């Protein structure tokens, strides 16, 4: 029953809504002002405004906002790519008013008072610290800074040398500037659209134009290496691939779940994936190897991440290129582009079938492409996708500017001239 | 909030007196009796405003 | 210092027998003493608050 | 008119003779604390400055010369924005207390 | 969050050691890095 | 004060009236015993005796 | 490892109501 | 559609039984993909000291190869059609679960079929799983999480299959041979003790005729678990290399039966959760996640509600530095009495909606979904409708909480379990004494 | 290596309660009669033996 139901709105806004009849209904708001936004000036601004949800706001105050939220006992989560920040609300369909009010307050009438910026900018080492706990988090920051120039280099956390200088006038700069009805989707899933329609003309009424346009973010193709000492060498090896959306970016795809991208089989032998076949060949040490594709709006990155022990981490960055030379040239078997063709059609209707996934894909349709295709349309999309893109696609990888970013005991790490 | 017991100064006092002293768990009955001396003392005071009252 | 001269004003009765003269300065010296600490000063306080804006 | 008995009680109170503002004198309760914290650095570094000065003097026990006296027109109640917003801040929390 | 996400946020602690080959499956990252921070929810990033 | 009182005081209030009924009980019978009142002691059985 | 280690055998300290393994202790809780 | 009406609203859970014993259920929806596998009642609790960690290494080596498989070709199938296969073994039930499209349900039966009767067992394999295993509960030990957890199952059900952990002792690693293996597979792999749950657009008459067609020559038509006892201890791993401290105090709580489970829920979603990057902070209505995060007392803290078969655990556990554990004591045992002793009405209210939105959040997607049906199928016996625990959570109040918290909390002997720099940790006598108030 | 007005237990009581305690700096005569007070106990106690010694 029921469908999602799309419709822009005269000021920019594009509200879409499925009523699933579901007992728990959420809404998120996707906001273009990503962390990709932020001048070389205001850097760390858009982690703080992250953190900045549930901050004394124009009508509803700190204490009122979580005590409301939580009593109900709904939900506050904002995530946030490099490009667009998405603030998302949860609970029982039946309190979803409120919810509501809450977030287009914390969301459309700020206020950024000084005492509460200024003890707010603590959590950002927390948060950082927290994050960074992970390897991964280094090494793709490390990634994004080496790879890119200007736009998407902008971590998606406040560099140390910003915080505790966050000032609020930047908040309210940022929000007025980003923050615009031309650059967001209000995405309800379980409420009906006349609802949504209501609280769109309730406040949501900023700017209206299409706020500060970013700038195109340039190739660099440098290197950053860092020498944090834990065993496990993380390195990630990336090319620009192509923007996402396009024919390029699907082949893309496809090439990636070709190579292998993350287990399927719990403890398995990730047999299918021809990297780890490839490398496993090589060293006999515990690694992991798998094809990294990012798709941003603009421009991509696509290349091989690879997780090993200090000594053998060479090998495992060299027979892994050679596998991807392997394809380049041309070794593609029609059974291993329609694997991956029914990996990649089976891990997007996974990630649609949950609520939270379907809200994420749905906000992504609507900043990125403004419209809203069905499932089906994007397996067709996938199914059009031919051998020779897939063969472009490794071509394009192969020769282009290489940017590299590893991190551990990088005493044997081949650099990208190597 | 504060525990009243910690942060009150004369519980704070009798609290790290005698309520929370890290004390050897393996002290034999000889140490008893510097307690006992206290008590008797405070007996003993008890006692001698008794006398000192019809004396 | 109403207040104080009401003390010396009690020390004063006190010191004094009890007659006539003394028996309702006393009665009066009382009741100010306590209508003072409970009544007169905390009223004063709101009147000084009122009138200084705040 | 009742300005005129405003006027008479600002100077015979005589916080004024000592150079300081209304707000600097106001007892403080675990609100004004929060309020104190709450001010901007340059309020917050004349206030010191002043009650430092009003303390100096009346160790002396001097007052300042008629000249630099703060007139009753020139008073400011910088704190009162910020007493008021605490203040109301505890009273939503009393009432979500109940 | 009526859950309390599935890992909390320990600062100041060490992480879950690696050292083996089938517990380093599918650790490479493989999609851009997003963070997930928000009023009663602990933080999560997902790659 | 005025603050006090209102929904959730009064359900403090009832929670707690048995046990600070209980502990005024505990009080009253701690009281006609120590000072040995005789004018309840003239009542309950058993003692009766003691006088 | 962790799971290596094991609570020793306190038979000898336990009241009789609480010393049977395939026996829960609540119903003896009130009693001890 | 006033939620009640979306709460009738939800599909049921169709329920049939092979002649096997096989207790075939689904779930029909509209999506796509499906989640479909078998829960079976194996597990720690089922296994002796001896044959303890074989439930683990059975698991271990389900996905390695089957009979009719040989090795990789099953896991060539798994990714071919994208399908994704998964695991987990608790103290008390084992898992094989594959995600799949709604079209390949009929093959990822067949390989469940696979997995659980016709497994491999082979001999090279379990030497190369032995090390596998070793280094993975190396990997574990790190874990001051799980550490804290078995240790806490380990003092509280001291001498019972209970305390045993799911990996078992490194010497039962190193010793389990095949024989062991294949014993323990065919002695609790029996059909009676399966559930064939699938979640996701799968149509029960399929599921039926699949379970029929694959899953028929399983056993026909005994360890039956021995009734553990709680016993209030404590044990203290004194590390202070380690920089936190993760403390674990638990009662003993109520099973999957005793109705009292959903009101006890109430208490602690009353109670709450926390850690250092939170939200609101010191606003949540959680006096004692308020109190955290004003003194910054530590870094996290939970409340489980750990609860098996016959008996279960309830309470708190939290990570802090060394210099705060007897503060966050006192708070936990302080909420713990209040809500023993005076729980209020509106705290009681904020705990229903917090316990409804986590059941209803909880059962979103196809896995969590097929996780409800496969343990409800085996622990209640019957997949309990949302309908149900909606009613059941509105007939809580805030006396039925006082009740129940003062059945299972006051005057309690508690079981605690530290690991770190816990030289602050309150002696025994400490908390048993704040296990009661002198005031009530 | 340290002071010690200021690290002998009882040295440290009394430094931090009658020689280092911050005051304030415009305290008026009026609050100098809470010494006195004192000394009068004092003086209370130490000539009120002398007289118990012939009472
Ligand atoms: C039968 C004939 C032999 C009787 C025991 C003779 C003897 O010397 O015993 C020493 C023996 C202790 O010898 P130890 O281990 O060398 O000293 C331990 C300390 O005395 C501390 O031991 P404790 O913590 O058990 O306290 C014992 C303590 C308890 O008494 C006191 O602390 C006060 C003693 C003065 C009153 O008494 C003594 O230490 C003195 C001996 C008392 C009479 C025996 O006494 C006992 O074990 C207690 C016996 C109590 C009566 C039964
Ligand atoms: C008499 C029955 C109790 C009663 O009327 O009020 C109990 C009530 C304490 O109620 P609660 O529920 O145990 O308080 C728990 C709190 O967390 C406060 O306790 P906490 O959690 O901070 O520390 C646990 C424990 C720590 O242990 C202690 O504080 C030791 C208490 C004294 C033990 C004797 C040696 C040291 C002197 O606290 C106590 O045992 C309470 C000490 C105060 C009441 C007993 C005073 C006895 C004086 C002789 O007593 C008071 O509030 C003190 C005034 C009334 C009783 C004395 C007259
Ligand atoms: C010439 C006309 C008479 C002037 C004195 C009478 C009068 O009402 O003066 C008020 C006039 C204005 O009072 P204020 O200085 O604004 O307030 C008193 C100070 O806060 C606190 O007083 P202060 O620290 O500014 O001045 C201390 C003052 C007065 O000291 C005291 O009042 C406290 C100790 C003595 C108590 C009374 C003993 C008789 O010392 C003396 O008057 C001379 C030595 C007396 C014994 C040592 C002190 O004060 C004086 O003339 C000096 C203090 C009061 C003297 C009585
Ligand atoms: C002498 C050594 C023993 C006494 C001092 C050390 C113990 C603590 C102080 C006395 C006490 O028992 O206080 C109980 C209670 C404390 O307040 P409460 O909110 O219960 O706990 C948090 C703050 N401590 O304070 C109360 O007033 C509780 C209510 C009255 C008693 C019933
Ligand atoms: C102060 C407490 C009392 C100290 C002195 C003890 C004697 C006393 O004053 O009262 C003792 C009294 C004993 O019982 P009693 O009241 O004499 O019984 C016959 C009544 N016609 O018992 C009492 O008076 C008990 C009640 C005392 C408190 C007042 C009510
Ligand atoms: C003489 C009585 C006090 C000394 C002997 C008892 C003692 O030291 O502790 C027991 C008693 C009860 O209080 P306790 O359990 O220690 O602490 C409060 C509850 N968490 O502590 C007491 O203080 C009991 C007597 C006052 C009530
Ligand atoms: C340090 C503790 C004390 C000790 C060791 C102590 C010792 C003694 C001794 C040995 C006697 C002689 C008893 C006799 O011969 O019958 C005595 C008598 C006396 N003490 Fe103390 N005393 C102490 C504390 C006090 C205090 C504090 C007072 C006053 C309040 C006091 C007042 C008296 C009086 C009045 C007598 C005479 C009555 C009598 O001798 O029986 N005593 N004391
Ligand atoms: C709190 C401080 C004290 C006050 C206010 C106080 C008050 C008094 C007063 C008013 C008198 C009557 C004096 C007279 O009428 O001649 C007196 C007498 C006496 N006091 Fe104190 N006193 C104090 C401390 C002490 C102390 C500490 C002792 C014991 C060491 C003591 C022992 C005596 C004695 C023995 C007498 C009788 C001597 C006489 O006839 O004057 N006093 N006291």
């Amino acid at each position: 029953p029921q469908d999602l139901e799309f419709t822009r709105l005269p000021n920019g806004l594009v509200i879409a809504s499925l009523e699933n009849y579901a007992p728990a209904s959420r809404i998120g708001l996707f906001i273009k002002a990503g962390s990709r936004y932020e001048d070389s000036n205001n850097l760390g601004t858009s982690h703080l405004l992250r953190l900045a949800s549930s901050l004394t706001t124009k009508g509803a105050s700190s204490f009122k906002i979580t005590r409301g939220i939580e009593a109900v006992g709904g939900k506050l989560s904002v995530t946030s790519t490099r490009e667009s920040m998405a603030y998302t609300v949860e609970c029982l369909r039946d309190d979803i008013e409120i919810l509501m009010e809450f977030l287009l307050n914390v969301t459309a009438a700020p206020e950024f008072r000084r005492w509460e910026v200024a003890a707010l900018q603590s959590q950002l080492r927390i948060d950082k610290a927290v994050a960074f706990q992970n390897p991964q988090a280094q090494v793709l920051e490390n990634l994004h800074a080496a790879a890119y120039r200007n736009a998407l280099a902008n971590s998606l956390y406040c560099p140390d040398y910003r915080i505790g200088k966050v000032t609020p006038d930047q908040l309210h700069y940022y929000v007025q500037n980003h923050f615009t009805s031309a650059r967001m989707a209000l995405i309800g899933l379980g409420v009906s659209h006349p609802v949504l329609k209501q609280v769109a003309e309730r406040f949501l009424n900023m700017r209206g134009g299409l706020g500060l346009s970013g700038a195109k973010a340039k190739y660099r193709g440098g290197e950053i290496r860092d020498q944090n000492g834990d065993s496990l060498v993380h390195a990630a090896l990336v090319a620009e691939s192509a923007a996402t959306g396009s024919a390029e970016a699907n082949a893309f795809s496809v090439l990636q779940h070709v190579l292998g991208a993350g287990p399927h089989v719990k403890r398995g032998s990730n047999a299918t994936s021809s990297l780890y076949q490839a490398v496993a060949k090589g060293v006999h040490q515990p690694f992991d190897v798998s094809a990294f594709n990012a798709s941003y709006s603009d421009s991509g990155l696509f290349g091989i991440y690879t997780i090993s022990q200090a000594a053998s981490a060479g090998d495992v960055i060299k027979s892994a290129y050679d596998q991807v030379k392997t394809i380049a040239q041309g070794n593609l078997s029609n059974t291993d582009v329609q694997a991956a063709k029914n990996k990649l059609k089976a891990g997007y209707l996974m990630s649609v079938e949950s609520s939270e996934g379907f809200l994420d894909e749905v906000g992504s349709q609507a900043l990125v492409a403004g419209s809203y295709v069905q499932p089906s349309t994007v397996l067709q999309q996938i199914d059009s996708v031919a051998d020779a893109d897939v063969i472009n696609a490794a071509k394009k990888f192969v020769s282009g500017r290489k940017s590299m970013a590893a991190s551990g005991n990088l005493g044997h790490t081949p650099f990208v001239d190597e | 909030m504060t525990n009243i017991r910690k942060s009150h100064p004369l519980m704070k006092i009798i609290n790290n007196a005698f309520i929370d002293l890290p004390a050897p768990s393996n002290i034999s009955s000889w140490w008893n009796f510097g307690s006992l001396l206290g008590i008797c003392l405070i007996l003993q005071i008890l006692t001698g405003l008794f006398l000192a009252m019809h004396y | 210092w109403m207040l104080v001269a009401d003390l010396i004003t009690l020390t004063w009765i006190g010191g004094q027998p009890v007659e006539h003269p003394f028996i309702i300065i006393g009665q009066l010296a009382s009741i100010l003493y306590f209508l003072i600490i409970l009544v007169l000063m905390p009223i004063t306080s709101i009147i000084e608050n009122n009138l200084l804006k705040w | 008119w009742l300005e005129g008995i405003r006027k008479w009680y600002y100077n015979a109170a005589g916080f004024n003779k000592l150079g300081l503002m209304r707000d600097d004198t106001i007892y403080e309760d675990d609100d004004v604390k929060e309020a104190i914290r709450r001010l901007p650095e340059n309020l917050y570094n004349d206030r010191v400055f002043r009650i430092k000065r009003a303390l100096d003097l009346t160790m002396r026990q001097q007052i300042l010369p008629k000249e630099q006296w703060t007139k009753y027109e020139e008073d400011k109640f910088y704190l009162e924005p910020y007493l008021k917003e605490v203040i109301r801040e505890r009273k939503e929390r009393e009432e979500w207390a109940k | 969050a009526a859950l309390p996400a599935t890992s909390e946020s320990p600062v100041l602690d060490a992480k879950r050691s690696f050292l083996c080959r089938e517990s380093l499956s599918g650790q490479a990252a493989g999609r851009p890095l997003v963070a997930s921070v928000g009023l009663n929810v602990p933080a999560s990033v997902r790659y | 004060l005025s603050r006090f009182l209102g929904p959730r005081y009064r359900e403090l209030a009832r929670n707690w009236i048995p046990t600070a009924s209980m502990w005024g009980a505990v009080g009253a019978v701690g009281l006609v015993w120590a000072t040995d009142w005789r004018l309840i002691l003239d009542w309950v059985p058993y003692i009766n005796g003691k006088f | 490892s962790h799971t290596d280690i094991r609570v020793p055998d306190f038979s000898d300290y336990r009241r009789a109501e609480v010393l049977d393994s395939t026996k829960s202790s609540k119903e003896s809780s009130d009693a001890r | 559609a006033t939620y009640a009406q979306a709460l009738q609203s939800v599909p049921e859970t169709q329920v049939s039984q092979l002649d096997n014993g096989l207790r075939v259920a689904s779930e029909q929806s509209s999506q796509p993909t499906c989640t479909v596998g078998v829960w079976i009642d194996a597990g720690s609790r089922y296994e002796n000291e001896k044959n303890n960690g074989a439930g683990y290494f059975v698991e271990h080596l389900a996905f390695k190869g089957t009979k009719n498989r040989p090795g990789s070709a099953l896991e060539k199938e798994v990714e071919s059609m994208g399908a994704h296969l998964n695991a987990y073994s608790t103290r008390e039930h084992t898992a094989y679960y594959i995600k799949a499209l709604s079209k390949d349900l009929p093959k990822a039966v067949e390989l469940l079929a696979d997995i659980v009767q016709n497994c491999s067992l082979e001999d090279s394999q379990i030497e190369k799983e032995r090390d596998v295993i070793l280094q993975e509960l190396q990997e574990n030990d790190s874990s001051m999480r799980d550490v804290v957890f078995d240790y806490l199952h380990a003092t509280a059900f001291q001498g019972t299959p209970l305390a045993q952990s799911v990996e078992g002792p490194s010497e039962n690693v190193r010793k389990l041979s095949r024989a062991d293996l294949t014993e323990y597979v065919s002695q609790h792999y029996k059909a009676p003790r399966m559930v064939l749950a699938a979640a996701g657009g799968v149509e029960h008459r399929q599921l039926l005729d699949l379970a029929q067609k694959h899953f028929s020559s399983l056993s026909g038509t005994v360890p039956a678990f021995t009734p553990c006892r709680f016993t209030g201890s404590e044990i203290r791993h004194r590390d202070d290399a380690l920089p936190l401290a993760h403390v674990a105090i638990a009662v003993e709580g109520p099973g999957w039966a005793n109705p009292d489970n959903v009101p006890l829920q109430v208490a602690n979603a009353i109670i709450g959760h926390y850690d250092s990057t939170y939200g609101g902070g010191t606003h949540m209505s959680s006096t004692l996640a308020s109190v955290a995060a004003t003194r910054k007392l530590c870094q996290s803290f939970q409340t489980f509600n750990i609860c098996y078969a016959e008996t279960g655990l309830l309470g708190a556990h939290f990570v802090c530095d060394n210099m705060s554990i007897d503060d966050m004591m006192f708070f936990l045992q302080g909420q713990w009495m209040r809500l023993c002793t005076s729980a209020t009405e509106s705290e009681v209210v904020r705990g229903k909606n917090i316990l409804r939105n986590a059941l209803v959040s909880h059962l979103d997607g196809t896995t969590p979904v097929c996780e409800d049906i496969g343990r409800s199928l085996l622990t209640y016996g019957r997949r309990i409708p949302l309908a149900e625990w909606e009613s059941r959570i509105a007939e809580v109040d805030a006396s039925v909480v006082r009740e129940v918290c003062s059945k299972y909390f006051y005057d309690q002997c508690p079981a605690v379990a530290g690991l770190g720099p816990i030289e602050q940790l309150p002696d025994y006598n400490r908390i048993r004494s704040g296990m009661f108030w002198l005031r009530f």
